[PDB]
């Protein structure tokens, strides 16, 4: 019954060029990475666009058409067909004026949002598990055409899904977006650029779960960008520990499970970095590319982002109370967020996070949590985001001391 | 995918001068298959610092601005068989490990150079062309004798980028 996007994680490719690297750039290069995309357990890629978009011309932009640099109608069907052998589900980018500066162009919107509204049923018709619109703001009357776009895509099949991306980071805006589209997903910037004391970002996704009715959402830095767009290197740990523990569908760009950054080497455009599968990415910069910024070196280290990433993604999609499970929060010291995960009668996860740069004793408080819930004296360590504790044994809980920046993972069993 | 051309397709500049090739050049155009492209953000313009040793060894700095500072990377450039051929140093000896050559095409040492790069990873091989320029602008003229050159190893145009100049950070 649960739909596909509850899952697990949402994988981002904006520009098809960059992330292949190597090569002509196409969807048939895309299908040859499928099974490096089955490795990170991720339940649906978010694509392109792809289609026809003479910059800033109306009349020469055709959102039923593949711009043939990148490849044929024939090559869409196969990489469909590849990807649903693996299950990984597919979400196709119909943002219009994609090679332009205004994303919903300056003029004759009638004409333009017609054009997203007649290019629904015939993607669908080719095997689309749903659509990606970014830029709202840009939109004139984007609620009202968002709902209209998700009752078309709900009425061919419950199980399709459409998201929209917004550069808002506004409590109130984003709420008014949702009032009459309730079960839209909506990714945003309301996590980033906020400084991120761990009191802070407590109670951001607190007051906007209770805003919301506890409903299902996504968790994310923003609609398309890095996290190291906004995070410095040693917080990226700590966040997808996080992102991969609240409850929603968390996204991702490629590139975010090895902490790919554009500015860590010369030359890469700032908001589209070229993804570095091994040490010969860039042949004209030699000794630049270091083995631990790579696909290769970080998949042969335990200790990498990409091994932390895989781990996450694993449980992420296998543990009932990390797919389904309701949240409760802690009000920890300054410098710490902390909470549970918990479905009926399947094992439990403790999350603990140290934002701050000091080491702290958490000293949490049971009575924090509503009367019917409770602690065990002692929970198994899964795993910390810093190497050299024992995993698989006990950890005692009244006693927890992290380290700057560390994040912990516990699990517990349903006791009576 | 575009293959790597023979190694005797690449000219190699005569009786090539170490010491008047020292110095800094300015990354004026890149020429490959990495993923850049003509219709699209080409990046910003960074720098490359030859310094000469005693042993006929270049140590090479690179120079670029980052987030909102500076940022450096360094490397040594190891001579190979004949004068303007080079190899990457200190490099591992696992047997999966990447093997470079640099090899300088043409240059007149006091306004421009073009430079080949072959990288090789177990039986893969990657390749580019550099321009290079004492100034962050070069005539057209002389960016045409890129663009000839780049084509003539079998670079579609469209995977040629003149990445834009700025002030911060690579002009000392």
């Amino acid at each position: 019954a649960q739909k596909w996007w509850h899952t697990g994680a949402l994988y981002r490719i904006g520009d098809l060029q960059a992330f292949q690297g190597h090569g002509a750039g196409n969807l048939a290069g895309l299908k040859g990475r499928l099974d490096y995309l089955s490795s990170l357990k991720v339940k649906g890629l978010v694509l392109g666009p792809i289609h026809k978009n003479q910059k800033d011309d109306v009349a020469q932009t055709d959102l039923l058409q593949i711009d043939p640099n990148f490849g044929s109608k024939e090559d869409f069907d196969s990489l469909l067909q590849s990807a649903k052998k693996k299950s990984i589900r597919v979400i196709l980018d119909l943002t219009p004026n994609y090679r332009g500066e205004n994303s919903w162009f300056s003029t004759q919107v009638d004409t333009v949002a017609t054009k997203v509204k007649d290019a629904l049923e015939f993607w669908l018709q080719a095997g689309v598990d749903g659509f990606q619109v970014r830029d709202i703001e840009n939109l004139k009357d984007a609620s009202s055409f968002l709902a209209e776009w998700q009752n078309i895509t709900k009425g061919f099949s419950e199980d399709r899904l459409l998201i929209a991306g917004t550069n808002s980071s506004d409590l109130q805006q984003i709420l008014s977006l949702l009032e009459s589209n309730k079960d839209l997903l909506l990714t945003s910037s309301y996590l980033s650029d906020s400084g991120s004391t761990g009191e802070h970002t407590k109670s951001l996704v607190t007051q906007y779960l209770n805003a919301t009715g506890n409903r299902w959402c996504s968790w994310s830095l923003s609609q398309a960008r890095l996290l190291t767009s906004f995070l410095p290197a040693q917080l990226l740990r700590l966040y997808q520990l996080m992102l991969f523990t609240l409850p929603g569908t968390p996204v991702f760009s490629y590139g975010d499970e090895i902490g790919l950054d554009a500015a860590a080497l010369p030359g890469q455009p700032m908001e589209a970095p070229v993804m570095l599968w091994d040490e010969s990415s860039f042949p004209d910069i030699p000794g630049a590319v270091s083995a631990n910024m790579t696909v290769k070196g970080q998949s042969e280290d335990p200790g990498s982002l990409l091994s932390l990433f895989r781990r996450l993604s694993d449980q992420r999609s296998k543990e009932r109370s990390l797919l389904h499970g309701d949240f409760h929060a802690f009000s920890a010291g300054p410098g710490l967020f902390s909470y549970i995960r918990h479905w009926d009668q399947n094992e439990r996860f403790l999350v603990v996070l140290n934002f701050g740069d000091v080491g702290l004793s958490a000293g949490l408080q049971a009575s924090d949590l509503p009367a019917s819930a409770s602690l065990p004296a002692k929970a198994d360590l899964l795993l910390s985001t810093q190497p050299g504790r024992e995993e698989g044994s006990p950890l005692e809980l009244e006693r927890l001391k992290l380290e700057p920046h560390e994040g912990l993972l516990l699990r517990f069993p349903y006791a009576a | 995918l575009i293959p790597a051309p023979p190694l005797s397709k690449v000219p190699l500049q005569q009786n090539f001068q170490d010491n008047q090739f020292h110095g800094k050049w300015y990354v004026v155009g890149r020429a490959g298959n990495t993923g850049l492209r003509e219709d699209k953000d080409p990046g910003k313009m960074f720098a490359t610092i030859y310094e000469l040793k005693e042993d006929k060894s270049y140590n090479v700095t690179y120079v670029w601005f980052g987030q909102k500072k500076c940022m450096y990377s360094i490397g040594t450039f190891v001579p190979g068989s004949q004068p303007g051929e080079f190899t990457l140093g200190n490099i591992k000896s696992a047997p999966g490990r990447t093997s470079w050559l640099v090899r300088v095409v043409s240059t007149n040492y006091n306004q421009h150079a073009m430079v080949f790069f072959k990288s090789v990873t177990q039986n893969r091989e990657g390749f580019a062309i550099t321009l290079y320029g004492r100034t962050k602008e070069l005539t057209s003229e002389l960016k045409e004798n890129f663009i000839r050159f780049s084509k003539s190893l079998g670079l579609p145009e469209n995977h040629i980028v003149f990445p834009v100049p700025i002030d911060q950070c690579i002009d000392g």
